[PDB]
């Protein structure tokens, strides 16, 4: 049951509860329940009483996260919805679904709520984009309230301005790699003021075939909570995948932790060294490699 | 510092025998207040010590737990207490231990 | 209370025994009647004698003096009233999923 | 107008001179290279 | 400030360098000194 | 973390915690956590410690009702599931999904749980039948426990006999007509001993 | 260690007449504290009794 | 007004060191009355504290 | 300074010698076919 | 330590190997003895 009825008034004295004028036998006159019971009691021949949809709710949680893979054939996400006090009227041709992309506020595709059979909305995910928030609404269009004589006040909300419900689909990458997070280089020696990317110091051992490919694809890096020993010596950039070696030189412990698989605590013993820390020991035949940031490969001489 | 350098070295030679995790992010089918979810830390700890009194068969123990005083904050889960404070009634961390 | 505990429920009284020798992942309920007519289980400690020397040959090497000890017993179930509860997923990972 | 209780946030010690200074005392540790490090922050990390 | 070969580190260009807590305040007798370290490049910090 | 590990024992004295015989350096020896910590402490060279999947749960309510229409193109029902303490091993080739039709106990189609990417099972409903209950299980097959030396008792449950989870899909007609239920005949007069169907009165 | 050996053999000859299993991992539509899911173990015991 | 521009300037000097958000909108799998989700504000300004 | 409490974690024993040893005792069972296993942890199992 | 056929277990290459609880420390007479045992490729767990 509701409190909004599309009726057909058939007296011609003067319609009360409305604006100035509007005296004749009027149809499509959307009234309240407090309104309608004060006209049936007032000796009016108000007929064709049809209830109107005040329930446009969605049976779904709002802010969902949808991890989307690369290869996506079909994979329809089913959204349950229900519009209760109606089955098929002229107003249900006005109820619209819409997939608003919240990045730039444009719809992807729209559906009419009376043609979606079985009360289940099967949204395709072949058209959804990655790392962009979406919106699924039950808005009435702004040109729906024009064809009806709604009996409201100035500051009250009419029916078409009232019923709506919106959920928020977050479509991001799946990620969640398979690996033990193996290292890629022992004896990490870096210069004094330089930057070292993570894709040349650590990789991951794939469990299907034992490959030692590094972390090149970046949607895996947010699960890697990199932790340095001292804050003043080095610092991990989060927007990039680099460490920031400041003026202080010495030993640091860089603890790379992956949260999904248990026991991915990776420890790097990184030695920060100056310019002339190299030349006083290149003569006494201490052969080891120091990372060269201009080309990425580890060099010794 | 040498005590803290000891324990992560003696844990490393144990090769992760007692490594029961705990998530502050509750499970997706929890659907209640996450302050009440942190009664899950006490049933991982009591699952941990009962694993220590079962692989070494020792029963007169007094366990100690050392941690950062921000992850041990999940253990008591004390509620707040309001008093209508002001500048003249100023308790600079009086009964906080 | 984690090893010896007595519960008085609505269906029967209990006497919960916690021993770490049984494999974790199970429970076992055993009926014990009160009257001496009916008998589910019984333990029969027959004898236990230690012998020091005593002329008993040793099987590892006979040429060395040898203390020895044995214990005769049996267990008997007249009627098999036992109940086995499988305790699934008690690894402590209920809060780490 | 608005009411003003935001000036009771910071501690207010009333001044007596328009220009004055305050010292800070920081201990250091040299490293046999001359490079002194500020003490009670540089021994707060466990790989010592 | 902005030296000849500096880096902005707000945009990725050779621009003005922000002085984070190492600003040159007006010291005593109206003189201003400062030992200023500034980034030279972006990811490859030369740090003149 | 679990309490079941597939290890590789490399001492040849005599394996304890097992049956009679079985003394050599044995591999694929599924042990408990109470078991394994009593061998690492016992001076054994027990290596290749791999944890085993004790979580085969389904993130889905069990007894669901799925109202199926006549025209059904696609309409895949998505079932969330997760197998926690593993990513890709030799045991995940043994974990099987199955769509058991509960009317006559026969599978419709089966899936291996390590090939279902993104942890979402998209069951088609083009093959589901109406008014017949279904079952979706995480059973290990009975020929999976043969290739491993499980260290259990007689009456204990081994790992492959342990982990499973089943939901129940009820697939019926949609229905829910659109109408005011008008009558079809006024002045209903019937005989004394007779029967009147509803499809000729309303 | 022979008593627990005995009862395991003595239960297996009854062909699993009481195998009422409990799960510590709660249900997907349980949606409450798993610490309060463990009062369900007191009902599988009373049903076995 | 000078204190507010001061504390705006001092927090800009720390470069968002102690900065944790708090959503008044509960999570999608929260499923309770949002009057007590605002208890979670006191567990963030105890975390920052 | 960091207020420390790690000294109360481990039990203290003031040593009168800068170098000592402590024995550990462990029994065995020689398995009736040769070699031996450590006693109090090899007997913990229902399939013994 | 590092043999000619060891396994790294932090890399999948023939590199060094740490010693967990079997460090070859300095006993009496300042000598080192150790019965340590090192792995070859960890999938096989050859363990020589």
């Amino acid at each position: 049951t509701t409190n909004y009825f599309k009726v057909k008034l058939l007296d011609e004295k003067l319609i009360p509860f409305l604006g100035l004028g509007e005296r004749g036998p009027r149809e499509n006159v959307i009234l309240s329940s407090n309104d309608l019971a004060s006209l049936k009691q007032a000796g009016w021949t108000v007929t064709d009483v049809q209830p109107l949809p005040e329930t446009g709710k969605i049976k779904y949680d709002r802010r969902t996260v949808y991890f989307k893979s690369e290869g996506e054939t079909g994979k329809f996400i089913n959204v349950p919805f229900y519009i209760n006090p109606v089955d098929a009227r002229d107003v249900l041709g006005l109820l619209k679904f819409d997939l608003i992309k919240l990045s730039d506020k444009s719809v992807v595709k729209t559906y009419t709520a009376k043609d979606i059979k079985s009360e289940i909305l099967s949204l395709p995910t072949s058209d959804l984009e990655v790392n962009e928030e979406y919106e699924l609404k039950l808005y009435f269009p702004k040109d729906a309230s024009e064809n009806y004589d709604i009996a409201i006040s100035e500051g009250h909300k009419n029916l078409f301005e009232r019923v709506k419900d919106s959920v928020f689909i977050k479509v991001k990458e799946y990620g969640k790699f398979t690996g033990r997070l193996v290292q890629l280089q022992q004896d990490i020696n870096v210069l004094k003021e330089s930057a070292l990317p993570l894709d040349k110091i650590l990789g991951y051992k794939d469990f299907d075939t034992k490959e030692v490919t590094p972390v090149a694809k970046e949607n895996l890096l947010q699960l890697l909570s990199v932790n340095v020993s001292d804050e003043s010596y080095a610092r991990y950039q989060a927007d990039k995948n680099r460490l920031l070696f400041f003026s202080k030189t010495g030993e640091i412990l860089v603890k790379v932790i992956e949260r999904s698989i248990q026991d991915n605590i990776v420890n790097f013993n990184i030695r920060i060294l100056d310019e002339e820390t190299i030349q006083n020991e290149i003569d006494k035949k201490i052969e080891y490699s120091v990372y060269d940031p201009k080309d990425g490969k580890f060099e010794s001489i | 510092l040498d005590i803290i350098e000891f324990l992560d070295h003696e844990y490393k030679e144990t090769d992760a025998k007692y490594h029961f995790s705990f998530d502050v992010f509750p499970h997706s089918d929890y659907s209640a207040h996450p302050k009440d979810w942190l009664e899950g830390l006490r049933e991982v700890i009591d699952h941990t010590t009962q694993s220590m009194k079962n692989d070494y068969k020792l029963y007169d123990v007094q366990f100690v737990i050392v941690g950062n005083p921000l992850d041990v904050r999940l253990i008591p889960n004390v509620s707040w207490t309001f008093n209508g404070g002001d500048r003249n009634a100023d308790a600079y961390s009086n009964g906080i231990k | 209370i984690n090893y010896s505990l007595g519960a008085a429920s609505g269906t029967a009284n209990y006497r919960i025994i916690g021993s770490d020798l049984v494999r974790q992942g199970e429970l076992t309920i055993i009926a014990i009647p009160q009257q001496d007519n009916y008998k589910t289980f019984m333990f029969y400690p027959y004898t236990f004698n230690v012998v020091n020397g005593g002329g008993y040959l040793n099987t590892r090497n006979p040429n060395v003096p040898n203390m020895m000890m044995t214990r005769r017993y049996t267990v008997e179930s007249f009627v098999p009233i036992i109940g086995r509860i499988t305790i699934k997923n008690n690894n402590g990972s209920v809060y780490a999923r | 107008w608005a009411r003003l209780a935001l000036t009771e946030a910071l501690p207010t010690q009333v001044a007596n001179k328009p220009n004055f200074t305050v010292p800070i005392l920081t201990p250091y540790v040299v490293d046999a290279d001359g490079n002194k490090h500020a003490l009670p922050e540089s021994i707060n990390n466990t790989p010592e | 400030a902005k030296w000849s070969d500096s880096f902005d580190e707000r945009t990725s260009a050779a621009g003005f360098v922000e002085l984070g807590s190492n600003v040159v305040k007006l010291q005593d007798n109206d003189t201003l000194v400062g030992q200023i370290k500034y980034p030279t490049n972006g990811d490859g910090e030369v740090e003149t």
